[PDB]
């Protein structure tokens, strides 16, 4: 009976996105920003759309490797830009020194960093259906900490885990392919069907 | 005959603690134009509070008053002879959102309402077979000609702007097409009635 | 004692037909069926009642009225009508919507076979007072289209009736304009 | 279903003080020939006591006995399918007097009764719209197929001659003409029943 | 400083016995445009209910509602330096009727009001010396700059039409012309405030 609880249903941290960082000195930006979006991959997206309103805390983990993947003692900076705050415009730009944006410093050889983000909304809950005229959680930014640009190539894999999930007003599960993010469009011309087809209605097997 | 569906099981109530709670002509029975339903039809939907944005004294109170709160009492009737056969699914969808098939009229149809293009998907891209997880009632001409649904105020914030945000919508979709032998009236009307409950401004 | 209003008064209708409010299934929803003044003492379709006749014997009256309707269709026909009263000072409503915006009754003859409407108040004053006039209008609106099963006529009639409530009063005896000699 | 109209609100009673008060077969149910009513009809009327002047044992007691007193119980039925539509006005007129349109048959039609020429004026020169100030009942095929009226003895003298004076009359006038789709029975019968009450001779 | 004139000595009251008795924004302080009074002036008058026929929510309730009843609270202020001298007579005339000097603007001046031609006769053909038999107050710049008058509902019928009948009027006539030494403000404003009392519709 336990595995059917909403809370157990959204648990089990998984990959919410991947960004590739490269330090090329001038030619490459040398940093990366990743906006927080639950809906990037459609697995969880289909599950969040099952409910109108939700509330929860987020827990993130950053797995990072270098190309072929061998690790070396370089320092990294994961800064969190809360909603309604400017994002770093450059590798060395002054936003990295802004104290209101929390940062975590970790050597690349270390076990991955974990961070907990609380419920950020002004409303009482997140809503992925708003009929009228969203839900910005924040953004993460990564760079390498050095005076001189260290030529390096990175990819970070963001694993997110929800905590203390509460839902309201369930919805039906989408039967049509997703055309694009942030809108529930569907192809009108071709319409997939809920169940497959059989020979005759009078025959079961 | 009293058979009533409380949405989610909660009576509309005034907000837990100054807003105005007018009832003289404010809370009373508003009846729309009737929809004439035919063999080839698709089915209809309405947006609230929108449908009342220009009506009576409520549309006036819907004007100004950038904060809005209320419930509703929805009654739906169908006048059909014993020789007509068919069924209607009457549902109430919070935050009902029409999508693109690839406009403000689709989002805000007004008093008349609008008709579906692809009802099977609800024009939300969602299977109609599952629409029954919503507060709903069947209108089946074989038994009942009328359905009544009570909707409390449902939102993630205690107050909102009635103009720019429609809280939910109402949907009548014929599941089984209207059928009649020749000579009977060829179009059956559907009447809609809205009674606000515990309105605040 | 309520008596029949003759609401069909026209050069066209001749016999008892003038007592009948025609209704058919050819009509469309939201369009007017019939409308008439409330003027128990004036010329019009109050002139067939006792009230209409008795008022001719008095200069001034006032009170409340009662207007009852009786539907004779087939038993299996059904539909909704809108009975609305516009008070004095305003012209008859332009459409059903503005009619629904004032005192009215939604009436489904599929269930209830007869409906009674009550005009709240009337008087005849300012006509004589300014000498030293509009009053009320009742309308009939199709809410739905008249619905009919197979093999039944699909045309019916409404029969208007009118009466005075106990509040109604009269004064200043006089003689009738009807009689010739 | 019992819905009964007491005329003027007084039960028939025996005269305040020897006359005879017979009941064996005297007071019982007399049923007339049925009138077949059609789309083009006018409507009918009867004269009492006259209609019974030759009937049963009452017509015999109506004979001789130059003094007469009684009330009545009038029941009127109509047998019609649910597919017929129309209405009848059933009234009772004391001292009902037919006038000339410029005969004894008009004054004393007998058992069969007679039909109106100009029902709108009742053939008395009187508006039918006002006929409702009389003890009356509607027969509307949509609801009730039968009407019942109780008439006390109404006269300015305690006794009179049943032969030369008819006290009052009964009137069935279709207000809304009979309508039916083709294939239905084209003529609806009307049955009349008279039960004397407190007869004296 | 509270000095108040009850007209005729009766507080406004609700009618002895359904009409509506609204107060939310209905009964509150309405303030007109101020009149700038100068040495050469004549003086002004207003018509009630007329002045409010288009105002606020009252003008709306003044619309429709062919029956009308209410009292009022009238406050009149004058802002003048100690170096201005003059006096105003503030009166309230029931059924105040302007006559011809041989128009609807004269009968219904509206919100702004109107000015007298021959104040000595009030433009009614009536001596101003006797205007003091009316509920009235002096505004004399030497002492009081403000006057307040309470008017009950005064009519020969319990209800009337606010549109076609103005019950009474308000009159400010300078009796002693405004005088000031040069350099002072040359025009003194007069403010008007109307608070309805016990309004009914």
């Amino acid at each position: 009976v336990l595995e059917t609880t909403i809370n157990h249903f959204f648990s089990r941290s998984g990959l919410v996105g991947v960004v590739n960082l490269t330090d090329g000195g001038t030619d490459t930006t040398g940093y990366v920003t990743w906006d927080i979006d639950i809906m990037g991959f459609v697995q969880l997206r289909r599950k969040c759309e099952m409910f109108t309103y939700m509330r929860f805390n987020a827990e993130f983990t950053f797995v990072t490797t270098t190309k072929n993947g061998e690790a070396r003692p370089y320092m990294l900076q994961y800064m969190y830009v809360p909603p309604g705050a400017p994002k770093p415009t450059g590798r060395d730009a002054f936003q990295w020194q802004t104290a209101t944006n929390p940062s975590v410093f970790v050597k690349l050889t270390d076990p991955p960093a974990q961070v907990s983000v609380p419920f950020m909304s002004p409303a009482s809950a997140y809503q992925w259906f708003y009929d009228g005229y969203n839900n910005m959680m924040g953004t993460f930014a990564v760079r390498v900490v050095s005076r001189e640009a260290s030529q390096l190539k990175l990819q970070t894999r963001v694993y997110m885990k929800l905590k203390h999930v509460r839902a309201w007003v369930p919805r039906p599960i989408r039967s049509q392919p997703y055309l694009l993010k942030n809108f529930p469009n569907y192809d009108s011309s071709k319409i997939t069907n809920s169940a497959r087809d059989r020979s005759s209605i009078k025959q079961a097997n | 005959a009293a058979n009533i569906v409380l949405a989610y099981g909660e009576w509309p109530e005034y907000c837990p603690d100054k807003p105005t709670r007018p009832d003289v002509s404010v809370n009373r029975f508003y009846t729309l134009d009737s929809k004439m339903w035919q063999e080839n039809s698709t089915g209809w939907y309405w947006k609230f509070p929108d449908v009342l944005n220009k009506t009576g004294v409520f549309g006036q109170n819907a004007q100004f008053h950038y904060l809005y709160r209320s419930g509703f009492c929805l009654h739906v009737q169908c006048n059909a002879s014993k020789f007509h056969q068919g069924a209607l699914l009457v549902a109430v969808i919070p935050e009902f959102v029409i999508a693109g098939r690839g406009g403000f009229t689709t989002t805000f149809p007004g008093t008349t309402g609008a008709t579906f293009h692809d009802p099977y998907v609800l024009d939300s891209g969602v299977p109609l077979s599952q629409a029954l997880i919503y507060p709903h009632q069947w209108i089946n001409l074989r038994t009942n000609n009328c359905a009544t649904v009570i909707v409390p105020y449902i939102n993630a914030v205690p107050f909102d702007s009635a103009i720019n945000h429609s809280n939910f919508g109402l949907i009548v979709i014929p599941v089984s097409p209207l059928k009649y032998s020749s000579g009977a009236t060829t179009a059956i009307p559907i009447t809609i009635t809205i009674a606000p409950l515990n309105s605040e401004f | 004692v309520e008596t029949i209003l003759e609401v069909n008064n026209t050069t066209e209708a001749t016999g008892l037909t003038r007592l009948l409010i025609p209704v058919s299934s050819q009509n469309k929803a939201d369009e007017l069926c019939a409308a008439f003044m409330v003027d128990p003492g004036r010329i019009g379709p109050w002139q067939s009642t006792l009230v209409g006749q008795i008022c001719r014997y008095y200069t001034q009256w006032s009170g409340s009225l009662k207007v009852t309707f009786m539907f004779t269709g087939s038993f299996m026909a059904t539909g909704k009508m809108l009975v609305a009263y516009s008070p004095p000072g305003s012209a008859q409503p332009a459409n059903r919507e503005t009619a629904m915006l004032g005192t009215h009754v939604i009436w489904d003859f599929g269930l209830q076979s007869s409906v009674s409407l009550v005009i709240p108040w009337i008087s005849n004053t300012h006509f004589r007072t300014a000498k030293t006039y509009t009053a009320g209008v009742v309308t009939l609106w199709y809410q739905t289209n008249y619905v009919v099963p197979p093999e039944t006529p699909g045309e019916a009639y409404i029969i208007a009736m009118g009466a005075d409530l106990y509040k109604f009063t009269l004064k200043i005896c006089k003689d009738t304009d009807e009689v010739t000699q």
